[PDB]
RNA sequence: CUCGCCGAUCAAGCAGUUUUAUCCGGUAAAGCCAAUGACUAGAGGCACCUAUUCUCAAACUUUAAAUGGGUAAGAGGCCCGGCUCGCUGGCGCUGGAGCCGGGCGUGGAAUGCGACGCGCCUAGUGGGCCAUUUUUGGUAAGCAGAACUGGUGCUGCGGGAUGAACCGAACGCCGGGUUAAGGCGCCCGAUGCCGACGCUCAUCAGACCCCAUAAAAGGUG
RNA sequence: GGCGGUACACCUGUCAAACGGUAACGCAGGUGUCCUAAGGCGAGCUCAGGGGGGACAGAAACCUCCCGUAGAGCAGAAGGGCAAAAGCUCGCUUGAUCUUGAUUUUCAGUAUGAGUACGGACCGCGAAAGCGGGGCCUCACGAUCCUUCCGGCUUUUGGGGUUUUAAGCGGGAGGUGUCAGAAAAGUUACCACAGGGAUAACUGGCUUGUGGCGGCCAAGCGUUCAUAGCGACGUCGCUUUUUGAUCCUUCGAUGUCGGCUCUUCCUAUCAUUGUGAAGCAGAAUUCACCAAGCGUUGGAUUGUUCACCCACUAACAGGGAA
RNA sequence: GCUUACGGCCAUACCACCCUGGAAAUGCCCGAUCUCAUCUGAACUCGGAAGUAAAGCAGGGUCGGGCCUGGUUAGUACUUGGAUGGGAGACCGCCUGGGAAUACCAGGUGCUGUAAGCUA
């Protein structure tokens, strides 16, 4: 059988980029998404950047440049239990706060804060935030979803939800938000405001409580001991956006002086390299 | 055919049978290594050349012609498995003949191949044991006069057909950087794995 | 009765002959081919300093 | 007679370096062309779109426009004996910034601090470049450097 | 070539994108009393023999469709012709094109 | 200087320069010496000529012409430009070779201090 | 005709040229143990498979010249303040462009030149031919077809005996002097040198750009 | 010249000598089409090939794992480009629409064709940024007059008015492939005219493929022995008594095939004179040398040069001189 | 120093095999009620937190392949311009300038911007 791997396969071989060899950027979609139009001169395209983790989700806004993008402000899933937020970090509800928390810092950094302050209320309608005349523009990025699939439900769409409630002005539909019947082409927003509450995440703790308590121990473990219940889901999500729009701003943590010390082992260095050839060598010959 | 002084300059292009240029019939020699072929580097220490000394292209039918000439001669001699004749001249570039005869549409048909060669370019090299060098300097004389222009019987200074001098060829195989493999050496440096060092010991 | 087909040989001599001149790049170039939307603002400013 | 087409001889400068293919890394495009500056002319046979003719492809001229996508720019054509300025519209991925001026740049914003530092405290030094003059006199010291004997070497063959 | 028999373009008249009937486009028979026509007869007339060209080196095979964009508004029944590049074989009706088929 | 030496490289074949010593560089412009007035070739027959034009640089004479000429000063190109071609007759005692170079037997190319010699048959 | 004429009292600008700085290319060469295509020979591992080897490409190439093409070398600059806009937009400067005012000559590479500046009218020509180099078809051609430059056509003169184009050199009428290329036995101006060294004998000697013919192979001359 | 071909309008690689341009009846080719999707957009997916496997099942069916820089595919010729694309599959679609100017390319910097970047409408796809005014790029096409259709928030039909009709302005189409666009079968040996050595048929000239002639090397032939006499495979030259190639001279004319006649020259010598060599015993014959002084015939058939035969003969050699 | 998000240059970053590592984080992992999703909850989407390093990932190892850089190849090949240079010719030498490429040899193997967190 030929070999497909020699000399003149890596003499011939050209390698992707290094985000795509990751599997991290699209650049076919990246271009479509960063690069600003040649006639604006050095204007800011923003764009809303939302990741997911296992465990974390991570918000942020950013504007391309030569040397790297700049993170203009950032709000990860992590930060929600000071605001009361200490269970299901990574659901749809955590993505509208983490939208919520970063569209509330971008505009208390950009003097924004008293101006377009969004739906306090949570009415699942659309809701696109005007920009009055007089008063500064409003602030208009863009999502930017990444390698997730962008399907009716998408948890990408709940910070988009967060962010245009916050006070952003960003473009988009009610298509891929959760409660849009396609065959009717119609948005129930009432199914909306339930995931944006965690209301479905109630009625499984209760579907699995009224069933079998053996499963509700299991999927909801550290739901028992951190002594939020079925019916303090919706309250606890409220008193949360509350306090998220009084004290958005988030400080550093102070920096923690460090001696830096190497938990890895050095490169051998040339010395070393021939030292251990020229051991070997040695030792050959001596068994022989 | 057309005799050989139409054809002696290299005035075109390369022409090189390919895709563009069908129909090009066989060249004359179609063995180019005669002789007691695999025979192993130490078996035949000298090496003797027939350098060229012109630019100048060489047909198809004399590169046949001179060979055989050398061969019969070695054949005598040196017996017939004392000897590697080895033809350094492949014939590529293929002449064109002209429609038999105006010159409506000039653009001739394929004639036959024709090595080129360069001032310096070896045409043969016959390598054989160390005390038949008067007989292959005979043979490779007599097969000039099958060749235009000038060319010259040098003796080379390598060892046999490989590219090492004679002086440095036994020191090479005492340090193992060279293995013999058919008719010439493996050049084996300093900077491989060492699993295929200790192979060699 | 054919002729020769194509030269250039004594055209390089004429070019030369009176000079081969770059174009007169003036001050104030024109503004024809510009951006429509905007020359119409440009036009805009000057009519309200 | 050749063909009058639009891509006849563009074999070899319209194709792309070898392991170079694939596409365009993204800082072309986050280029910032003013109307004014010097810009050169690239030809890239990825992007099929605004690219420039093959009587471009290595020239260099001023912009005069900028556009959405591409940027108008303004190349002196010889046509036959007569030098043209050609107002072409070509996309940004086939140009870049020309550093023919940016050594021009350099030159005066250090000229303009060496006449204003030579006049607060009294020199003459000159601001003009000078061809390279001819060698000073000077010693060559023999001392650890001895002459060595040259001489040709006998023909081998 | 097939295109179907139904276009949403742009209506002229409507200043808004409107469905189309699509059809294609007859020359139909020429008037007796054109300008052409009335001076064609009257100069050929009498002695003299023929003494316009008649085109005889035909050299083309096929023509340019040109087909009726007709507006289904029904107080606006503008017209517009709309060409299309030239083919020996067109029909309006046609079927769609399947891919998994045998 | 570099910017010079390569126009002479490039027009080897029909020059034939050199270095030359004060005494050409005098004798040139003592006999051969012409000056362009007012675009004109006059003869540098009296000071009050040099010192009309080259007054400003501070050549007042002309062995003010000679020693900026010489030893290259600040206003070598106001002296050397004020001074016609030397119109120099043909070489007594005829040339080499006019279409070799000075190398290989021939008159052209660079003579580093051999053009003294082909002056004093010329001028 | 508009200027400069006054030389960098002045702004200058220009160039079949270099220098400095920055881009463009895929030809010569090189490579094929790198891809595509062609190709000779052995060797190892159980026809293939691996590592080598000989020879090539104009419609192949990793690499890649020389020559060459474009651009930039200042007041139309540099810097600063204010104003305008329906364009742009988190951000009365957020970009952008326009407008107005002020500050700053050590005109900020070499060489050369009045700008071959701005127009108008316009004859002739639209069969070319030759040479160095590059190069296509052809066995070749005082052949046919291209590229750079020169010549000639339109051009006489010194030299090549002779001559369209070769070498030198281009031309008002003359005196003197001196050269080019080429010459200096005599025709035929000049070696009528006590020119230097060596080679060479030919019963077809040899005698110099283009150029007016000679080869392979041989000689104990 | 004719016949053939289209190098007549276009496209790819090369020629082309590293910007661009650059010729020949240069080279290898392609075009007068195809597509309601093979146009537009979004999403998902990864191809050619190879290996291990898996009822029927095999070298080719299908399922599945592994490697797989693209070595596949992208309607066609070729080149370039392309891998969460530009390929494959799928569901929504009509930016293949309506408009003014600028601009690139062939260019005279004219038209047309084909392209590029914008402005103003109205729309498609997408969560969105965005993308799209046909096909991934380089090719796939057409003036004036006339006809025909569409459009007007409209004009004239004239001494007014009304209605038909006709004319006009704006945009498509009908087509000129000799493709910047005549409506067009031959013959002339009965031929004419204006011209052309810009151009053929003679000589001459350059060229020598071809023809003829002569060397070099030595496998072999020669009973044996490479070279007395020959010289395969190769290769170097000469000649202008072959025929081409070219088209410089000659078309206000150079009389043109053969024979007859007559003179002269050349030697690549058939004979004779003087010699060398042998597979030279003699005779005969063959090879070669100095050598063109001298001779080289009479006839049948054919217009023939060239052939073929009959006899003679020391031999009946080969050519040049327009 | 490390772990993530978004990147710039796009192999000094890739490829094969081996070894070591989980503080935070990351990954694997545990489920199919809701949103969504396929032949199949594998993928995609969604809900979650019992285990903690097998793999991803990160850091090392290889007289590693590749890539990058330098030396050398070589002032060689080739080339601008010049001659009444050589040569029957093919072609070659010289004068005046520029000046490569493989093989071979050696060294190196990601750098870095913005934002957040952790001191294995
Ligand atoms: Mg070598
Ligand atoms: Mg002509
Ligand atoms: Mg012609
Ligand atoms: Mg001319
Ligand atoms: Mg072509
Ligand atoms: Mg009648
Ligand atoms: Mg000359
Ligand atoms: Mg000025
Ligand atoms: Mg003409
Ligand atoms: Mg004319
Ligand atoms: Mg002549
Ligand atoms: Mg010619
Ligand atoms: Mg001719
Ligand atoms: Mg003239
Ligand atoms: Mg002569
Ligand atoms: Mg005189
Ligand atoms: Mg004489
Ligand atoms: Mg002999
Ligand atoms: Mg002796
Ligand atoms: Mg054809
Ligand atoms: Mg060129
Ligand atoms: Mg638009
Ligand atoms: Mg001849
Ligand atoms: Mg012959
Ligand atoms: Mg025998
Ligand atoms: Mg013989
Ligand atoms: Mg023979
Ligand atoms: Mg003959
Ligand atoms: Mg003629
Ligand atoms: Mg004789
Ligand atoms: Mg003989
Ligand atoms: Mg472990
Ligand atoms: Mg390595
Ligand atoms: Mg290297
Ligand atoms: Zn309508």
């Amino acid at each position: 059988v030929k070999v497909v791997k020699n000399k003149s396969y890596f003499k011939r071989y050209q390698v992707k980029f290094r985000r795509r060899r990751e599997g991290k950027t699209d650049y076919f979609a990246r271009k479509r998404l960063v690069i600003q139009d040649k006639n604006k001169y050095n204007t800011p395209k923003y764009r809303m950047i939302v990741r997911f983790s296992n465990r974390d989700i991570v918000c942020q806004i950013a504007y391309a440049k030569i040397e790297g993008d700049m993170i203009v402000c950032a709000a990860y899933s992590h930060e929600l239990p000071k605001y009361g937020i200490s269970v299901g970090l990574t659901n749809y509800a955590a993505a509208y706060c983490t939208g919520l928390l970063l569209a509330r810092r971008l505009l208390n950094k950009f003097g924004l804060d008293k101006v377009y302050d969004g739906q306090v209320e949570i009415t699942g309608d659309e809701f696109n935030v005007e920009s009055i005349d007089g008063q500064p523009g409003a602030f208009t990025c863009y999502l930017d979803a990444g390698l997730a699939r962008t399907t009716t439900g998408n948890k990408v769409f709940g910070a988009l939800k967060g962010a245009v409630d916050g006070g952003l002005s960003i473009p988009h539909s009610t298509k891929r938000f959760p409660g849009y019947d396609v065959e009717s082409k119609e948005f129930n927003a009432e199914v909306h405001r339930k995931h944006i509450l965690g209301l479905n995440i109630a009625e499984y703790m209760r579907l699995l409580m009224e069933e079998d308590e053996e499963c509700y121990k299991k999927q909801f473990s550290r739901f028992i001991k951190n002594g939020v219940t079925a019916d303090s889901m919706e309250e606890m999500y409220k008193k949360a956006h509350a306090a998220i729009r009084e004290n958005p701003v988030h400080e550093k943590k102070p920096k923690r002086e460090v001696k830096k010390k190497r938990w890895n082992r050095a490169k051998l260095t040339l010395a070393q390299r021939k030292d251990r050839v020229a051991q070997k060598k040695a030792s050959f010959l001596r068994a022989q | 055919r057309r005799p050989a002084r139409c054809y002696r300059y290299c005035k075109n292009k390369p022409y090189p049978k390919s895709r563009f240029c069908r129909g090009v019939p066989d060249p004359k020699i179609r063995i180019f290594d005669l002789g007691r072929k695999k025979a192993k580097v130490d078996e035949f220490p000298l090496c003797a050349h027939m350098v060229s000394d012109e630019y100048e292209q060489l047909s198809s039918e004399a590169l046949e012609a001179a060979r055989i000439c050398a061969n019969k001669y070695m054949v005598k001699t040196c017996g017939k498995d004392g000897f590697h004749i080895r033809v350094r001249l492949h014939p590529f570039h293929v002449i064109r003949i002209n429609k038999m005869l105006g010159m409506r549409g000039a653009f001739g048909k394929p004639q036959g191949t024709v090595a080129r060669v360069h001032i310096g370019q070896v045409i043969m090299s016959v390598r054989t044991k160390a005390q038949n060098k008067e007989h292959v300097i005979e043979a490779l004389r007599r097969a000039k006069f099958k060749f235009p222009g000038r060319q010259k019987i040098h003796v080379s200074k390598k060892y046999g057909f490989t590219k090492f001098n004679t002086c440095d060829f036994d020191n090479m195989l005492a340090e193992k950087r060279l293995i013999p493999d058919g008719c010439g050496v493996k050049y084996i440096p300093s900077r491989g794995p060492l699993s295929r060092w200790k192979a060699l010991h | 009765a054919k002729s020769k087909n194509h030269t250039t040989h004594n055209q390089s001599r004429k070019w030369h002959r009176n000079g081969i001149k770059k174009p007169r790049s003036q001050r104030y170039e024109s503004l024809k081919g510009v951006d429509p939307k905007f020359l119409r603002n440009m036009r805009f400013a000057k009519k309200h300093n | 007679t050749n063909t009058r087409g639009k891509r006849r001889g563009t074999r070899y400068m319209f194709a792309r370096p070898f392991r170079k293919h694939g596409p365009i890394p993204l800082s072309t495009y986050m280029r910032i062309y003013k109307k004014g500056d010097i810009v050169d002319i690239k030809g890239t046979g990825t992007i099929q779109k605004g690219m420039p003719h093959k009587c471009y492809h290595g020239k260099t001229g001023r912009v005069y426009n900028v556009t959405q996508h591409a940027v108008g720019i303004i190349v002196n054509k010889q046509v036959k004996g007569k030098i043209l300025a050609k107002r072409i519209n070509v996309r940004i991925e086939h140009i870049k910034h020309s550093k023919s001026r940016d050594s021009f740049l350099q030159r005066v914003k250090e000229n303009e601090k060496k006449k204003v530092e030579a006049k607060k405290e009294g020199t003459w030094i000159e601001l003009k470049r000078q061809p390279a003059a001819p060698r000073p006199a000077h010693f060559v010291s023999t001392k650890n450097n001895k002459p060595q004997l040259l001489e040709p070497i006998p023909y081998e063959f | 070539v097939n295109v179907p028999k139904t276009r949403r373009t742009y209506c002229k008249k409507c200043k808004k994108h409107q469905p189309h009937k699509v059809t294609q486009y007859k020359k139909g028979k020429d008037s007796l009393y054109a300008q052409g026509k009335r001076r064609y007869d009257r100069k050929q007339s009498g002695y003299g023999g023929q003494t316009k060209p008649i085109f005889r080196k035909k050299a083309k095979t096929t023509k340019k469709i040109v087909l009726r964009l007709e507006c289904v508004e029904p107080n606006c029944r503008s017209k517009r012709m709309l060409a299309i590049k030239r083919c020996k074989h067109f029909e309006l009706g046609g079927d769609k094109k399947r891919k998994g088929q045998v | 200087n570099k910017a010079s030496i390569n126009m002479l490289r490039i027009a080897e074949p029909y020059i034939a320069w050199g270095y030359p010593n004060l005494k050409s560089v005098r004798e040139l412009i003592y006999k051969r010496g012409f000056g362009k007035i007012k675009k004109q070739r006059i003869a540098l027959t009296d000071n009050s000529l040099i010192e009309k034009t080259l007054g400003q640089c501070g050549i007042i004479c002309i062995e003010d012409l000679i020693h900026e000429i010489y030893t290259v000063g600040k206003n070598f190109k106001a002296a050397n430009n004020f001074l016609w071609p030397f119109k120099l007759s043909s070489p007594r005692g005829g040339m080499n070779k006019k279409t070799t170079h000075f190398v290989e037997g021939g008159d052209a190319g660079n003579r580093e201090d051999q053009i003294n010699r082909l002056v004093r048959r010329m001028n």
